[PDB]
């Protein structure tokens, strides 16, 4: 009966999505100043986020809206890998930025020597394959493999999300380190806000499949909020990553005015 | 469509295009400094250890550095400042012995409040030298201090005067996010570089977070 | 002395200017103007055709 | 005697005063005002990658060259956009640049105190410097070609000089700014010409004679611009006062003042019109604003760039105006 | 200064196969797109290969696809002509030209020396007659023809004149039919319609006398005119 109110909330999340994430785009294509080699990680999220957006969501709503899948083998089963690539593909991506600003941080200059467009460009790359090999193999419905569920879990989720959380870790150690007062917790809070939204909104999802399908089967109604809150990180994530920096608050606040 | 001719002309503007990339990718790698002393400072001293603008570069640990020494040039700087607003640091140097000879302190220091606030050029690190240890040294403790400054109320010597007007040159530094770097040379040492190198590695490492700000 | 001695020398040409009215000049002014004003392309928009950068 | 100096002074303003009736606020008040002129962007030329400081217009009203701090001088086609030379300067370090009458030399310079001349039709298909004016002391702070084998500079030695290309050698000198000189333009019969400078006032010059003839004032502070009027009558001053003033060559003294409260910053360059109509002038605010030659009524304005517009000129046919700004970018206005 | 010189020719029996170099020396080599054109040992001319400035366009014309194949090294400053399974026809003289393009430039300007050689729609042109009496001292004309007009929407008609001198290599004349080539006299003159072109040559001397032709360069394959002979009647 609320099935209006549910297709309004999808539509808003749709146009979020899609404004946020191509106004980044738009902000690091037509400034000067952001056109730095590491902008084209930002970028490649920015276009995976637009595309999941924009195709997968809406024929996910469509099923489980009356519980049917109304087309036929075509094309769920290439809508499935189409998915979990296109959901793979963002926790790769914020883990590859993570590093790539830990070794920045970190051995500056060194590293400095290895910024050209060319490196990145093959990362972003490596990044797609990778992906790519992770979702292609082997009443639309799920794959139930346990050898294959719990593999993909973990090396999708907890790998990334320990790189993650021992980089950003020892950043703020050095910036710790180099604080010897008032900026520490003005600081302090932007790091939290990067590694919390990550987590909070994705650690349920890879956790229940990790539990309820190897080990004791605890079905509940909350998956579906779990899923829901899967799809919203690719809209909060362009955000987080921006509002922090000020060439891209300039950028903004001129494609405002 | 185009002609053959206009067809032949896009591609060589391609071509032109490539070429000026590659070259401008190539050229933003190394870093760039502006050494902007002050009458008989020893900028001088400096370059040699290592009528226009001249330039000099080298190469330490695999690291290219520019440095420009705009001394020729006896125009007024307010004009052509604005050259050089992309620069990564300037170096600065003073004297130590020199504060007598008119005062030489008092003009050292207004320029530099002047070259450190202005309304571009505001967020550049500044790497301040103080070179000729040894005749200053010998000076004060024949003729203490005096100083040309007045209410010093401090120690007589040594340190605590050349702490005392180190503290006065990192004074007035109103804006945040921007540090000064200082070292006190004899005119005879051999480590400037190693100095060099780690400001400028601190400033890069600084400029990385900034952009992650972290702010 | 030898500054003073340019100026005055300088200065001394000066006087021997007219000069000629404010008000016949500013009506030459505005005479060329007005009849230059038919072929300058600023003033009076040119057609959306015929013109090199459409 | 500096009090006959001055005496003199006297005498010549109490002279000019006496010949002095309009004002210039009740005359010129019945014709057409222009009213609001809407101006569009056509092209953008993005090759360059660091700040922009001069650029000039060729005969044939198409080409144009343009230099910038990275090093490299850039032929663009307008109508095409297309790249049709790339010269890699000696000295990264340039703050003009001019184009020949004939389209076969392009010269520029700056904080190198030398003026190089590049020839841009050679047997071998490659430009090559032909000559290294080094006469100067200062900066270099603009170049003009009177013809294929004479330029004029002016430096931050407070004077200019005119140049014999193929000998090298300076044939005559200005010295009488006692200022830092900033900025050039040449009269149409290419036999006078003005310059601006930091002592708050212009001076004009004869080419041939080698010694001024009348010195203009009334300004508050530096002059950053100055251009001849179509019928090389008159002149207009650019100004970090914020303010532009113009004045005629023979009844000596200043006409229009173009002042609005709105904007307090330096003005970078000004240009006229083909008809003279159209008084067009950069601005530090990033935008430049469009002022009626004799109305002071500011008629229009261009949005952009970023920051800062620094210099920009209006082809000879007058169909279209280009500018540049510190933002790498390049744009044409029709 | 610039000059070309070449040595691959000789005789070979019917579909052998040869390889054609002309070095480049005194000018930037590696900045200029690089034509071949063959003198057929008899009479005529006509476009053979073309090789772009970074080597990144090729254009051939129909005989020659797909038997011949062109080359260069810009370090080395050489430029390659692949001879194979040529056929009897294919005996002629060849030269490589050199040529830049951009806004107001003179392709086709400097022509090589040659090198001899021995075995065993199209836009078209018309020229006539082949052979017009002329004396010393009085004007004269030489009219050229096509059958697509010329005139592209830029309004450049891209026509060239080339003049070959009795046993000497061609030289420019005029390109779009508007210009004058560098180092020639005044005394040349183009004009002429979208579909019809002509010359005007005045005060002539003894040093006029030659063949000329007439190309366009609107649209691959380049096509030659037939070639009208000068006498001292
Ligand atoms: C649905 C899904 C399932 C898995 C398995 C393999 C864990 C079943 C995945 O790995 C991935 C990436 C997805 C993609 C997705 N989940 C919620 C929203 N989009």
């Amino acid at each position: 009966q609320v099935t209006l109110t549910l297709v309004c909330l999808a539509g808003l999340l749709m146009l979020l999505t899609v404004f946020g994430n191509v106004l980044v785009i738009i902000a690091v294509f037509t400034s000067r100043a952001l056109k730095a080699p590491q902008n084209l990680f930002l970028v490649s999220l920015a276009s995976a986020d637009i595309l999941v957006a924009t195709l997968v969501i809406p024929f996910s709503l469509a099923n489980e809206v009356m519980g049917y899948w109304y087309f036929g083998k075509a094309w769920c089963e290439i809508y499935l890998a189409l998915d979990v690539l296109f959901c793979t593909s963002s926790i790769v991506h914020l883990c590859a930025i993570s590093l790539d600003r830990y070794w920045s941080i970190t051995q500056a200059i060194e590293y400095n020597l290895k910024r050209t467009p060319r490196r990145i460009k093959a990362i972003i790359i490596t990044v797609w394959v990778i992906s790519a090999v992770i979702s292609f193999p082997p009443r639309c419905e799920i794959n139930d493999q346990k050898w294959y569920v719990i593999s993909s879990c973990i090396g999708s989720f907890f790998a990334p999300c320990l790189i993650m959380i021992l980089v950003y870790v020892r950043i703020y150690q050095i910036a710790k380190r180099r604080t010897r007062q008032n900026r520490e917790k003005r600081f302090t809070f932007v790091l939290a806000v990067v590694i919390g939204v990550f987590v909070v909104c994705w650690f349920p999802f890879f956790f229940t499949y990790t539990l309820t399908a190897v080990g004791c089967s605890v079905p509940r109604t909350l998956f579906k909020f779990f899923f829901w809150f899967g799809y919203c990180n690719s809209s909060l994530n362009p955000v987080i990553y921006t509002i922090f920096n000020h060439d891209f608050r300039r950028a903004f606040k001129k494609i405002l005015c | 469509t185009l002609s053959a001719e206009e067809r032949a002309a896009l591609e060589r503007s391609k071509a032109i295009e490539k070429n000026l990339k590659e070259d401008g990718i190539s050229a933003a790698k190394d870093v760039k400094l502006l050494l902007l002393g002050a009458g008989e400072s020893g900028k001088s001293t400096i370059v040699k250890q290592m009528t226009g603008i001249v330039e000099t570069h080298f190469t330490f640990k695999n690291l290219h550095f520019r440095l420009f020494d705009v001394g020729g040039q006896r125009s007024e700087r307010k004009k052509w400042i604005h050259c050089f607003e992309d620069v990564t640091a300037i170096i600065f140097c003073v004297a130590l012995s020199g504060y007598d000879q008119v005062n030489r302190m008092h003009e050292s220091l207004m320029l530099f409040d002047s070259i450190c606030n202005n309304k571009f050029f505001i967020d550049t690190s500044i790497i301040l030298f103080l070179n000729k240890k040894d005749l200053f040294g010998e000076k004060i403790k024949k003729s203490p201090l005096t100083i040309c400054f007045p209410e010093y109320t401090g120690p007589n010597t040594y340190e605590d005067a050349a702490a005392y007007i180190q503290a006065q040159f990192e004074s007035k530094n109103r804006s945040p996010n921007k540090e000064i770097y200082c070292h006190m040379t004899c005119a005879t040492d051999t480590n400037n570089i190693q100095v060099v190198f780690d400001a400028v590695t601190d400033i890069i490492i600084a400029n990385n977070l900034r952009g992650c700000g972290l702010y | 002395i030898a500054q003073a001695r340019k100026l005055v020398e300088q200065l001394k040409m000066e006087a021997n200017i007219d000069r000629i009215k404010v008000s016949k000049a500013a009506a030459d002014l505005m005479a060329y103007c007005e009849a230059h004003a038919k072929e300058d392309p600023l003033l009076t928009p040119v057609p959306a055709s015929e013109n090199p950068f459409r | 005697l500096r009090q006959e100096a001055e005496q003199l002074k006297n005498q010549i303003r109490d002279a000019r005063k006496a010949c002095a009736d309009a004002t210039l606020s009740q005359i010129t008040n019945n014709i057409d005002p222009v009213g609001r002129i809407q101006m569009r962007t056509r092209r953008t030329l993005r090759g360059h990658l660091a700040k922009i400081y001069a650029m000039h217009w060729g005969t044939d009203s198409r080409l144009l060259v343009s230099a910038s701090q990275d090093g490299k001088l850039i032929i663009w086609d307008s109508y095409t956009t297309n790249k049709v030379h790339a010269i890699p300067l000696r000295s990264s370090w340039v703050m003009t640049c001019a184009y020949a009458p004939s389209g076969n030399y392009v010269a520029c310079g700056g904080l190198d105190n030398i003026c190089s001349i590049y020839n841009l039709k050679t047997r071998e298909g490659n430009v090559r410097v032909s000559r290294e004016l080094a006469g100067h002391t200062g900066y270099l702070s603009c170049c003009r070609f009177l013809d294929d084998n004479q330029i004029v500079t002016s430096s931050g030695d407070t004077t200019c000089a005119l140049w014999d290309i193929e000998t090298g050698q300076q044939t005559t000198t200005f010295t009488g700014h006692t200022g830092d000189v900033m900025s050039l333009s040449l009269a149409p019969d290419t036999r006078l010409f003005v310059s601006g400078a930091c002592d708050a006032s212009a001076k004009l010059w004869d080419v041939r004679e080698g010694m001024c003839r009348q010195t203009f004032t009334g300004h508050e502070s530096d002059i950053n611009a100055i251009c001849f009027f179509p019928n090389g009558n008159a002149f207009a001053t650019g100004s970090d006062d914020a303010t532009c003033r113009l004045f005629d060559l023979r009844a000596d003294q200043e006409l229009m003042t173009y002042s609005h409260d709105n904007i307090i910053c330096g003005i970078t360059s000004v240009s006229f019109s083909k008809s003279g109509r159209l008084l067009l002038a950069g601005y530090d605010d990033f935008n430049c604003n469009v002022w009626d030659a004799l109305k002071a009524d500011r008629a229009g304005v261009l949005a952009g760039h970023d920051n800062r517009v620094s210099c920009l000129g209006v082809t000879d046919d007058g169909m279209a105006v280009a500018t540049g700004s510190w933002d790498s970018f390049l744009k044409i206005w029709n | 200064d610039v000059q070309l010189v070449e040595s691959g020719g000789g005789l070979v029996q019917p579909g052998g196969s040869r390889k054609l170099s002309c070095s480049a020396s005194g000018f930037a080599f590696s900045s200029f797109g690089m034509h071949w054109v063959r003198q057929a040992p008899e009479k005529g001319l006509e476009w053979v290969a073309y090789i772009s400035s970074g080597s990144g366009t090729i254009y051939y014309a129909d005989t020659v696809k797909g038997r011949f194949t062109i080359s260069r090294d810009d370090p080395k400053n050489t430029l390659f002509l692949q001879m194979t399974s040529l056929r009897s026809e294919d005996t002629a003289m060849y030269y490589c030209v050199r040529s830049i393009y951009y806004y107001g430039s003179s392709p086709f300007d400097f022509w090589g020396q040659g090198t001899t050689l021995t075995v065993s729609s199209d836009i078209v042109m018309t020229q006539a007659t082949s052979s017009v009496p002329v004396t010393p001292g009085e004007s004269v004309s030489i009219s050229c023809r096509s059958s697509k007009s010329l005139l592209h929407s830029n309004g450049n008609t891209y026509l060239y004149w080339f003049l070959q001198r009795p046993g000497q290599s061609p030289q420019l004349l005029i390109y779009r039919m508007s210009n004058l080539a560098s180092g020639v006299p005044d005394r040349f003159s183009g004009s002429g319609s979208g579909t019809a072109f002509t010359l005007t040559i005045s005060r002539l001397e003894a040093e006029d006398v030659g063949v000329y032709y007439c190309m366009q360069h609107l649209e691959y394959p380049l096509t030659f005119g037939a070639g009208t002979k000068l006498e001292l009647k």
